[PDB]
């Protein structure tokens, strides 16, 4: 109960990385269709894809902090 | 770089000038043709053209219609039916026209006419953009 | 094909009216040249 | 002792021959031998140099040694089994410090507090928000460095499951083969789809990370 | 002076004729005119030329002939794709426009 | 030929240095390895033209 | 029962950050292809991206307010 | 059982806010990829964006009222 | 048992309302990009968007009825 | 256990209605952004939308009968 | 426990029908926005509509096979 | 407990096939939109659609492996 | 309590792969639709689809390592 609910509770918090996983494929997907429209690749466009993968893995890092709080 | 050819039958403003961008009132509305913008063919809308020329300039324009052409080649062709720098339009006229135009729309009664008035109205709008 | 290609409408038809509407717009100063620059001495026949 | 002790020397030696053989090709011979082996680092100096410099010649060969070392180390976890679940994991943990340290050498060693000052000052991290810089210091480093270990460890995992599901299919249907051959033939092809792909993308991570180092360098 | 020459089975095979474009110049205005109506007619592209006097230098012009094509369809084929952004609209509404441009132009030449 | 023989020896060593492998876990990975050959030889016939010539050129 | 179900129930509310993380990859991705058609980078487009991600991570901060209310 | 299941019953109803989280990113993201085609930003498009964000936080006003019913 | 798992059965039924919330944005967001091509606002597209809002919130009604079934 | 986990098993089967609800939003959205190109409203595009919302809620009737099997 | 978990396990695999029902909404959506581009309606596009809805319902028929196996 | 939680864990892993199912529709849908733009249907674009169904079913075979390991 | 909850912890941690598989379908779709507009296929763009299918599977190896941690 005390060692049980923290072992099944740390597993439910790992379903918060399904958002950052597909959220990283879209921000890197629209940059693939964006650089297809060309040509400001280096700087502007591909420099914003880092700003879009950072605000998406911020909820991932917030979810990976929760699953590690019930694991340690 | 992109070589911008800006002309009207009346005038050539730029002729394949190394402009970095021209943002176009194509019937797309726009697509702001970048030097790295896929070649593309466009019919021009009435709106404004802004010529971001690699020179710290964006130059202002209204074009009525025509076609713009983005070649594969570095050249972009604004072939503006009426091509103006916003510089020569008449604001006063626009408003005045616009009321009138709408009015006529109120009396427009062929699909075409309606279209036309509306066109006109719109025209005044697309002018109104600037104006 | 909406209202400048209406159902029909030449893009021309439109266009010319657009441009014409631009010509209508602007100042007068310029409009002297306008019709002048958009004559239509094109008299017409079929033959 | 011997089992671990034979593996790490072997991993070095397989990289050492290529790393000695190319230096050797700079005058002799070539016969079949040298010219055949020169192809190996021609494949490195062809394939990887298509992406490298890039960051400059300076760094290029420094990374290419690791790129070959990672792929060669995973290839020395490819053939072996069992190997993946224990030894390749101890090699993924033994590569974990090298992967962490690989960002250390130039990034964290020169700037631990903000190795994103070398990697990405404005991008992933908000430069207006030093909080997001430190936050994204894990998602650009602390987690990516653990994700890079995981990144080699799922190749390890995907490789392992091919062997394991693997084995679980002919252990299930120890018929010789027989119907296990059908699933087993799939599980095989999963070797390519899992290990050989993910193995690729694991060195692609090392490529990109050492690109983002040396592209901002 | 086109009518004039043409009578050579080209009194039936005129579709239209345009007239007195000199003696007080031609214009885009005109051009648009000739352009517009031209289209409408089940005559569109039937290949041919626009044969005009292309001015060349003071001392010279060379009378041109063109390919005249306006079928959006074979302007489906090829390069059309490549410089993308196309529709049997915009196609046409350039095809159109360039017909006008040329028509004007040529005329002015 | 010599290189191929060395790679085979390595695979064996590693198989033998383990707790317990199933007939299965091996055969799979063996057909995984096995599959690669047929493509590899057709590719290998091409392979040579690149690299030896690339030396000779450089 | 009173403390056990508070550790496995704060983990199920951490799956509500899956929308704030996948939504952030949609609010920035549709801004990458947005400035690709260009040209209003600073103001208008990127200004509307900030008012969109704030309305995307709001369902992440309120979901981490129902998470921390079950463990603290 | 009675008080124990009321804790892992409003936590599973808190993961319903993942639809409103990414739905607000899909709605506002389309408005950022719409005003880029221009120019009816003031009214018409951004005014319709307030009709789409309300109809997406409507499911957020019915899912957060569910978890707040199993609380007190 | 009878009173316990009925409370944890209504909560997971409220997670089925995460499709309607993200469905509401992807249906009223494609119409936010439809009028960007113009000009069928209050004509065809905005009329079908209500016929698209009804087909998606019904799959939220058929899911909230399961959540109300395991509550009364 | 027997007269308990089937009440929390019909809650998890009602989470399958997050695909029939978010699939309708994707379907009745592209038939709103596609009719914006015009002019195949009747007989073609909206007729295929009847066959688009037929294979969308087909995974939902199969998910509404799975929960109905864990109740009646 | 031995009889309880099969009921709770059948519903959990029925939540894997949320991916197949939205993957059919994306394939039939991008065919509804793939027929507006014209003109090969029969063959090519709508002939590959059933070929794209076969690999996407293949994840549902395998998931509803793991849900039925815990029931029979 | 030990012969129980294996059935309430192997079912939760089948909810990982939601990305494999909705990833197959998105990779094929944009292939149906990419072949609607023409013309390299035979290899190049639909050939890459096989290289997109493989890197999307790999995150569905690794998830089905963990579900099969907790059942047999 | 100790032997059971670790099986219902790696089961809910496999629901984090639901983003790595769908996000890969989003990036490989945007490279399938991106190469249609042409012409940088054997360079530039398809070399950015490998950098996208990795960052998406980066939350698919981080999530998979947690499910391999709760088991062994």
């Amino acid at each position: 109960i005390d060692t049980a609910a923290k072992f099944i509770g740390a597993g439910a918090a790992t379903v918060g990385v399904a958002g950052s996983g597909a959220g990283i494929g879209t921000v890197f997907g629209s940059l693939i269709i964006g650089y297809a429209r060309n040509p400001s690749l280096k700087q502007q466009l591909f420099s914003y894809a880092i700003l879009g993968f950072a605000l998406s893995e911020a909820m991932g890092l917030f979810c990976l902090m929760v699953a590690f709080l019930i694991l340690f | 770089q992109m070589s911008f050819t800006f002309a009207s039958p009346t005038q050539v403003f730029f002729n394949s000038a190394n402009v970095r961008q021209v943002d176009v009132p194509t019937q797309t509305g726009a697509f702001g043709i970048l030097a790295a913008h896929v070649p593309t063919l466009q019919v021009l809308r009435p709106g404004l053209v802004v010529v971001h020329a690699e020179d710290g300039t964006t130059s202002k324009y209204f074009v009525s219609s025509g076609s713009v052409t983005v070649n594969a080649d570095s050249s972009v062709q604004l072939l503006a039916e009426e091509a103006v720098t916003l510089d020569m339009l008449d604001l006063g006229a626009a408003k005045a026209n616009l009321e009138k135009a709408q009015s006529e729309l109120l009396g427009a009664a062929d699909e075409a006419t309606r279209a036309e008035i509306q066109i006109r109205i719109e025209a005044n709008e697309a002018l109104v953009k600037a104006l | 094909v909406a209202y400048w290609r209406q159902a029909g409408l030449s893009y021309i038809r439109y266009s010319q009216i657009c441009a014409k509407a631009v010509r209508d717009a602007l100042k007068t100063e310029f409009k002297a040249n306008a019709m002048k620059t958009s004559g239509s001495t094109i008299k017409i026949v079929k033959v | 002792i011997t089992p671990v002790i034979l593996g790490l020397p072997l991993v070095t030696l397989i990289v050492l021959f290529p790393s000695l053989l190319f230096p050797t090709s700079n005058r002799l011979v070539s016969n079949r031998f040298v010219t055949l082996q020169q192809w190996m680092l021609q494949l490195v100096s062809k394939q990887m140099m298509s992406i490298h410099n890039s960051k400059g010649q300076t760094w290029t060969l420094m990374l290419m040694s690791l790129i070959l070392f990672i792929g060669s180390t995973n290839l020395l976890g490819l053939l072996p089994h069992s190997f993946t679940p224990t030894t390749q994991l101890s090699m993924n943990l033994g590569m974990a410090i090298p992967l962490w340290a690989g960002a250390v050498i130039t990034g964290f060693r020169n700037k631990t507090k903000a190795s994103l000052a070398h990697f990405l000052p404005q991008g992933t991290p908000t430069p207006l928000i030093p909080m997001l810089v430190i936050i994204e210091t894990i998602s650009l480093f602390i987690q990516p460095m653990a994700l890079a270990v995981r990144l080699t460890a799922n190749i390890t995992a995907g490789h392992l499951l091919i062997h394991l599901i693997g084995g679980a299919t002919l252990a299930l249907m120890s018929i010789s083969t027989t119907t296990a051959l059908i699933t087993f033939t799939i599980l095989i092809l999963l070797t390519i789809l899992e290990f050989a792909v993910a193995m690729i993308q694991a060195y692609v991570f090392t490529l990109l990370v050492s690109l983002y180092l040396h592209d901002n360098t | 002076k086109i009518r004039s020459i043409l009578h050579r089975t080209h009194s039936d095979q005129f579709l239209v004729t345009f007239k007195e474009v000199g003696r007080r110049p031609p214009t885009f205005g005109d051009a648009s005119v000739i352009a517009l109506e031209l289209l409408n007619s089940g005559y569109e592209f039937d290949e041919g030329s626009i044969i005009f006097n292309r001015f060349r230098s003071v001392i010279s012009y060379k009378t041109e002939e063109k390919p005249i094509f306006s079928l959006d369809t074979i302007s489906s084929a090829e390069s059309m794709s490549i410089y993308d952004d196309i529709d049997a609209d915009v196609l046409r509404n350039y095809q159109e426009y360039s017909l006008a441009n040329i028509i004007y132009y040529s005329l002015k030449e | 030929p010599y290189v191929l023989g060395t790679g085979l020896i390595l695979y064996l060593l590693s198989k033998e240095i383990y707790v317990i492998t199933p007939e299965t876990f091996s055969a799979i990975s063996t057909i995984g390895f096995l599959v690669y050959i047929v493509k590899k030889y057709g590719a290998s016939v091409g392979e040579f033209a690149d690299k030896l010539n690339e030396q000779k050129i450089a």
